[PDB]
């Protein structure tokens, strides 16, 4: 068996859901963000926001909303978790005391459903009778929010529309309507239903079934003053109420999906519209007030404020303050002004809050010689691109990088005090016939720059048709400055040529170190790409140098030196390549039981092969025969995100699920199957998607540290910016750490009453399995922040063992000590 | 000839890897050296000689090369290592069976959850699988292991059925008395779990079903890791196991034994209310309690969801690509 | 695709046994005595008959590949036997085969054996598999006796003597090289054709086709008389040679 430990470094900072309301106090104005497995509870001011309260749940937030039922003071909070655990929560603060109540809580997956393409979807009724759900394909979950209800017990209604995009409570009904937009052969279209606990189905609703637009995404439940919905599709956005029906399709609008909304107004007059190129629109509803005395909606309008973050969620506080909850990017306050700028604009940033964004790759470098190690990430996307230099000094420092381009891969050249970092920029086709960018960006802001001129693919012969309008993304190696981090040189790949692997080495008898790039060419028509570039470049006095190609018949998915060679992954085949006197890449053995080599790390003369479906390989390079030969295969089906490996014998792997195993060799020599078997040892739901496995650590190294209990350091970056790092344990402390765990999730009181053990159980659509081989850090790390009467509670009756101490009792200040000493490995 | 088996060299082929792990011996993807073909050498190993060549083997052996099907797996050869000369008492090396490389498997196709099924796409599969088993329940004989893992598919959607180790002549005159718990539980039939030992082709069909559901959910739809405890889950999909539905439960050995917690009601048409129409028919029938009540499979390929499905219009699934591993 | 396993009586006289000194008669007495040792070890045993069989078609086959004075005959029977088991789904452990093996043969004979029995069989199971092709699945004259024997209709029990005259010929016919010369499908007519020419009965009346005189042919097609005569001829043999007389 194996035995490990992971702790979070740095907490997700991408802003997955936030809504506003009065949930702390009937009297506060309430702002909650949510982060992965985090909520951040936040007090609106006039200058910006006063943090309350932080909690963690046991579960990733997927739906978050507040709602007020009648007979309550103040808001209560509804979250559902992606493994479908729901709750309704209350705060209570005592004086100084801050606490969170679970009100209500149970679990609502189903037996038998297909999970739905659009996901989870909650909403609740303007008057708080029922909470809806759209989990699976084909059913509505109706929980009815009757006092009664403490298990959030609740039924399903047979939907007929199998496809739904979006769904959202109407208001002014008779009843409580739904309304929906859902796809089916002929198109998309948006229907109404009317929602009867009493009779525990739907009943016709109450206006008629309209054909909308072919990309209608999102349905805005408009106010009492006009009731009805606002639909918004890529070019146009409609208004439905019964007979009345207006649209508008501006042709701003078109350039850019729009994919977030919210209410300026109470009474609906304005709304809020986010597009993915960060543009900020208003949405505004012109009221007509007929002799009648009713009011009716005239004409929409729409109009551009200005430019944010690319935005997940929206939400306007008060004033003209607007909270910007970025994924991709950081997340703002800004302030809408009446009056435009010289520029034109009325959005004017306040504050910046950062957010790490996705960490495609990175790597430690100890960049001022202190034995410390300061760790590059490649962070963001598009226009939020950026390089963040993170260091440990009690908070982490971050310095950004803004390249307002999307950052794929980095790595490190000592030898020439840069960084070489591959990146890709969206260009659209124009008139001219070739592209144009939507903006500058470091690629093009480089101080000197080269284009690619191989004859290679040359020959072509294939076409490749352009529409005006398309996107297309156009792949660079950025050399950047290790102490300024300006951007030296900018060299362009091919056209449809997309970089996809990076490595600074020196090759064989060759005393250059080189940058060494794996390139694929990339077209709409091909499933997967069937052409590929191997380019050693060379930086040398302020030029980027092409010493060789090398083409391949795939895509060069992963590279990384071994022993003086180049070992490459093309598609299904793992090559290592030789590099001659004459400097040319030549190839010497190959393998070929594989069906995508994404992922690739060596030891030694050991090889880890990540595959899309497979799992983890141990190939070996044997080199008295000049060939590669099968150690083990993980026979297991686990799709892979990335991998790392932690020691002779044992390898690390991540799961598109968002969860984490480790894989040992099962060191019985009895039957040659026996060794040929990888064994499962470990496993664990981290919750995040991990994109990168980097050996190294940021705490400071001044000799002086004392050893720790734990052994060995990989840090990973995930996609919502959670940096986390896993090491090694003896057989003796995990078992004293594990037997703590259970001590202290008896003790320790969960948001949402979700049992810790359920939460990192392994968990994939098809086959759940208790956590294994890993100790929650993050809860050991908890035992410092409870209660002295608890922490004695947990050490009652524990046992120390393997050991001086073959029996040896823990007290609470016993404990206290060791998990202070595990706080300092990062 | 081509019929002289056990006689070439495992030398002809150019050994690729190891493709998975076997109950017998390892298997290993392979290329052949004189024209190229991808094929599985599967490893039979009588260096145990405890009860000497597999029975196992014997039977994929002995029925494989009766039964001729686009949907059944074909054993291409038999071929052996380097066999010690004129001395076969020493002679310790194993035989190799050789079967067509089928590039993917049904488990690992969903499970990475990379697969997404449409309806065209089912029908296609089920209508191979299907007439797959009719050939082989036509010529009497039984799977007894119908797997999702067994279930082995190729990029063009060619569908075959694969691992006949467990399966066994059935005679409909003669009720003589057969192993028992045959299936694996997830795919286990409710006669078999309660024990008959003579059991009916009708128990492929139940598994088939059980593969129908989960190629709609995406997940499995009978999980359990105990024989009372599938028996639940079925109960409460199916119905609870009753004599109005299954007369002859009686005679089952463990039918007072083995009790569900209630007498469930059936709920299948409205726990698979999402699946079509015409599909959630089949369903109802493949999943029915009695065996004798229980669709055969060519009822299943008569059926307005799978009669009309053309197999000329194969329709490849959704399988994997590049910008899918994006 | 598959293996031809018949033979004509001609090529019987070069097989290895006969090339390596063996004269016909020997080579006949020496199987029917591995025949008859493979019937009654596994008769001992409780054996299925489609699994009695099926050893002793092994057993034939493969001294038409081997040689007798190389290879031992009583081993290659319980070899054979043990095989048939496992194909045939009527399984034995090697021991017990073994254990009756020396029960019915003497002390020279159980010599063949050699120091260690159960070695000597289980080490030949690799050269039966390769001798025979692999090619397992064998069909016997039992089968086709009876799917013919249903569609006669008539005194039933003219009927259930003739099969069972014909029954008794199919099991006699297992120690002769005839499931080497005529695929089963004719041995069981001609075992038909045998019993109804001794019992005096016209099969022909019990057809479907009363007036089809040659009713073997809607059974099994291109059946010449003379085959069935020569297979008829060769049973009769055993018959007059041995004490034993037509059972009448
Ligand atoms: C320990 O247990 C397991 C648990 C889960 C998953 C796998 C196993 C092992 C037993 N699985 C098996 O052995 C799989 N049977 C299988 N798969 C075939 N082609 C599909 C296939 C399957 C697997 C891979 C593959 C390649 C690399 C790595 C992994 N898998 C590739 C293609 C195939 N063609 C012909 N035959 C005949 C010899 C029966 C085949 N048998």
């Amino acid at each position: 068996m194996s035995y490990n430990y992971v702790v979070t470094a740095q907490k997700p900072t991408a802003v997955n859901g936030c809504v506003t309301g009065h949930f702390t106090s009937a009297e506060d104005l309430n702002l909650l963000i949510a982060k992965n497995t985090r909520l951040e509870i936040y007090v609106v001011t006039a200058e910006g926001l006063r943090p309350v309260k932080e909690v963690g749940m046991y579960g990733k937030i997927a739906v978050m909303e507040l709602f007020r039922p009648k007979g309550e003071s103040k808001d209560l909070l509804f979250i559902l978790t992606a493994k479908y655990n729901a709750c309704i929560l209350e705060y209570k603060q005592s004086g100084e005391s801050i606490d969170i109540i679970t009100r209500a809580h149970g679990n609502v997956q189903d037996r038998i459903g297909r999970p739905s393409e659009t996901g989870i979807i909650g909403i609740i009724d303007p008057e708080c009778r029922m909470i809806g759900l759209r989990l699976y394909d084909g059913l509505f979950k109706v929980i009815p929010l009757d006092r009664d209800n403490k298990e959030l017990k609740a039924f399903n209604i047979r939907l007929e529309e199998l496809h739904v995009i979006d769904v959202k409570f109407l208001y002014g009904c008779q009843a409580p309507t739904i309304c929906f937009v859902y796809q089916d052969p002929q198109g998309r279209h948006v229907k109404t239903y009317e929602v009867s606990l009493r009779e525990k189905e739907f009943n016709k609703g109450p206006w008629k079934q309209e054909n909308v637009e072919a990309e209608a995404s999102m349905v805005i439940a408009v106010p009492e003053p006009f009731g009805g919905a606002i639909i918004i599709g890529q070019e146009s956005i409609t208004y439905h109420n019964g007979d009345k029906y207006l649209a508008i399709a501006p042709p701003i609008i078109k350039q850019s999906t729009i994919v977030c909304h919210n209410r300026v107004d109470p009474n609906g007059s304005r709304y809020l519209l986010g597009d993915m190129e960060g543009r900020l629109f208003m949405l505004l509803l012109e009221k007509e007030e007929q002799m009648d005395g009713t009011v009716t909606l005239k004409d929409l309008r729409v109009e551009l404020l200005g430019e944010t973050s690319i935005a997940e969620c929206l939400t306007y506080l008060d004033n003209g303050v607007v909270f910007v909850g970025s994924r991709l990017g950081d997340s703002q306050l800004v302030k809408l002004n009446v009056d435009s700028n010289e520029q034109g604009s009325y959005v004017v940033a306040m504050e910046t809050f950062t957010n790490l964004g996705p960490i495609v790759d990175m790597c430690v470098v100890d960049l001022e010689r202190q034995g410390q190690g300061q760790l590059v990430t490649c962070s963001g996307a598009f226009k939020e691109g950026s390089l963040r230099i993170i260091r440990n000094g009690q908070k982490l420092h971050i310095r950004t990088v803004p390249l307002y381009e999307s950052p794929r891969k980095i790595c490190y050249q000592e030898v020439s005090q840069c960084f070489g970092v591959l990146s890709s920029r969206i260009e659209v086709q124009d008139t001219s016939g070739g592209t144009t960018a939507l903006r500058p960006s470091a690629s093009t802001q480089a101080l000197s720059s080269s284009v690619s001129s191989s004859k290679l693919f040359s020959s072509s012969t294939a076409p490749h048709e352009t529409s005006f309008g398309e996107e297309v993304e156009v792949h660079n190696l950025l050399i950047i400055d290790q102490h300024t981090f300006e951007v030296l040189h900018a060299h362009q790949f091919l056209q449809n040529e997309y970089a996809l692997s990076l490595v600074s080495c020196k090759l064989g008898k060759d005393p250059n170190t080189y940058f060494i790039v794996g390139t694929a060419m990339v077209y709409p028509e091909e499933a997967e790409p069937k052409q590929g570039r191997i380019v050693v470049f060379q930086y040398s006095d302020g030029k980027l140098q092409t010493v060789a190609e090398k083409e391949v018949k795939g895509a060069v998915y992963s590279m990384v030196e071994f022993n003086g060679k180049l070992l490459a992954s093309i598609n299904s085949t793992v090559r290592l390549y030789e590099w001659t006197t004459e400097k040319e890449l030549r190839t010497e053995c190959n393998h070929y039981n594989n069906i995508m080599a994404l992922y690739l790390k060596t030891k030694g003369d050991f090889i880890l092969v990540g595959d899309l479906m497979r799992s983890v390989l141990l190939l070996a390079y044997k080199p008295m025969e000049g060939n590669f030969e099968e150690i083990a295969r993980d026979f297991n089906p686990n799709w892979m995100s990335a991998v790392e490996i932690l020691d002779d014998d044992n390898f690390l792997g991540a799961e598109n699920a968002f969860n984490l195993f480790v894989c040992q060799k099962d060191s019985a020599a009895t039957t040659d199957e026996e060794r040929q078997h990888l064994q499962e040892v470990g496993l664990f739901h981290l919750g995040e998607f991990v994109n990168v496995f980097c050996h190294g650590s940021l705490v400071m190294q001044n000799l002086g540290e004392t050893s720790t209990p734990t052994q060995g350091s990989v840090l990973f970056g995930t996609v919502n910016g959670m940096i986390g790092l896993v090491t090694s344990l003896s057989e003796s402390w995990y078992n004293l750490l594990l037997d703590m765990q259970n001590r202290l999730n008896k003790v320790i009181k969960s948001v949402g009453k979700i049992e810790h053990s359920f939460w990192r159980s392994f968990h994939t659509e098809r086959k759940t399995e208790p956590a294994t081989g890993f100790i929650d850090g993050d809860l050991i790390e908890s035992f410092l922040d409870i209660s002295r009467p608890k922490m004695q509670e947990v050490v009652a009756n524990l046992q120390y063992d393997d050991g001086s101490g073959m029996k040896r009792e823990a007290t609470a200040d016993d404990l206290i000590k060791v998990v202070e000493e595990l706080t300092r490995i990062h | 000839t081509e019929s002289d088996w056990g006689k070439r060299c495992v030398d002809k082929f150019d050994i690729i890897g190891i493709i998975g792990e076997g109950t017998y011996g390892q298997v290993y993807k392979a290329k052949d050296k004189d024209t190229g073909e991808l094929v599985a050498l599967k490893k039979v190993r009588l260096d145990n000689e405890k009860e000497g060549f597999p029975i196992t083997a014997i039977r994929e052996i002995k029925i494989l090369r009766q039964l001729i099907h686009r949907s059944v797996v074909n054993m291409k050869e038999i071929v052996t290592d380097k066999q010690d000369a004129l001395d076969f008492k020493k002679d310790k090396g194993a035989f190799y069976l050789v079967f067509e490389y089928m590039d993917h498997d049904l488990m690992g196709l969903l499970e990475s959850g990379l697969v997404h099924f449409s309806e065209d796409h089912i029908k296609s599969f089920m209508k191979q699988l299907m007439e797959g088993l009719e050939y082989c329940h036509k010529k009497n004989f039984l799977h007894r292991d119908i797997k999702c893992s067994n279930i082995l598919l190729n990029n063009s959607g060619q569908i075959k059925l694969a691992d006949f180790g467990l399966a066994r002549l059935y005679n409909s005159e003669e009720s003589r008395p057969y192993t028992n718990k045959v299936i694996t539980l997830w795919y286990r039939p409710p006669e078999l779990l309660l024990g008959e030992e003579r059991y009916t082709p009708a128990i492929d069909v139940w598994s088939c079903g059980c593969i129908l559901g989960e190629l709609f959910t995406k997940k499995p739809i009978f999980q359990a890791n105990l024989e009372l405890a599938q028996l639940e889950l079925i109960s409460r999909l199916c119905g609870s196991p009753c004599p109005a539905v299954w007369p002859d439960v009686i005679r089952l050995p463990y039918f007072n034994t083995m009790k569900p917690k209630k007498q469930y009601r059936r709920r299948l048409r409205e726990e698979f209310s999402f699946i079509p129409s015409a599909a959630l028919d089949l369903l109802d029938h493949m999943l029915t309690l009695d065996p004798s009540k229980r669709c055969t499979a060519e009822q299943t390929l008569q059926s307005d969801f799978l009669k009309d499905v053309e197999l000329s219009k194969m329709a490849p699934p959704d399988l994997p690509h590049w910008q899918d591993c994006h | 695709t598959k293996p031809c396993w018949y033979w004509d009586k001609k090529d019987l006289a070069h097989t290895p046994s006969q090339l390596e000194g063996l004269d016909p008669a020997t080579e006949a007495r020496y199987r029917r005595e591995g025949a008859r040792f493979i019937f009654d070890v596994g008769t001992r045993l409780g054996l299925h008959y489609d699994t009695l069989a099926t050893g002793i078609i092994y057993f034939h086959r493969f001294y038409m590949f081997h040689s007798f004075k190389q290879f031992p005959r009583y081993v290659t029977g319980a070899c054979c036997l043990f095989l048939a088991g496992k194909v045939e789904e009527t399984p034995k452990k090697c021991k017990d085969i073994i254990k009756t093996a020396r029960s019915l043969l003497n002390d020279v004979q159980f010599g063949q054996f050699g120091d260690d029995p159960k070695e000597e069989v289980m080490v030949l199971e690799r050269i039966l598999l390769q001798t025979i092709k692999f090619d397992l699945q064998v069909e016997h004259p039992y089968q086709f006796l009876l799917k013919y024997a249903k569609q006669l209709k008539g005194d039933k029990n003219k009927i259930q003597k003739l099969v069972q005259m014909a029954w008794t010929f199919v099991n006699d016919s297992l120690c002769t090289t005839l499931s080497l010369q005529w695929e089963p499908e004719i041995i069981a007519v001609a075992v038909m054709y045998l019993a109804g020419r001794l019992c005096k009965f016209e099969i022909q009346e019990w057809t479907s086709k009363p007036m089809y005189r040659r009713w073997w042919e809607q059974f099994v097609q291109d059946v010449p008389v003379d085959v069935l005569e020569d297979i008829c001829h060769q049973i009769l043999d055993l018959y007059s040679q041995g004490k034993q007389q037509m059972p009448h």
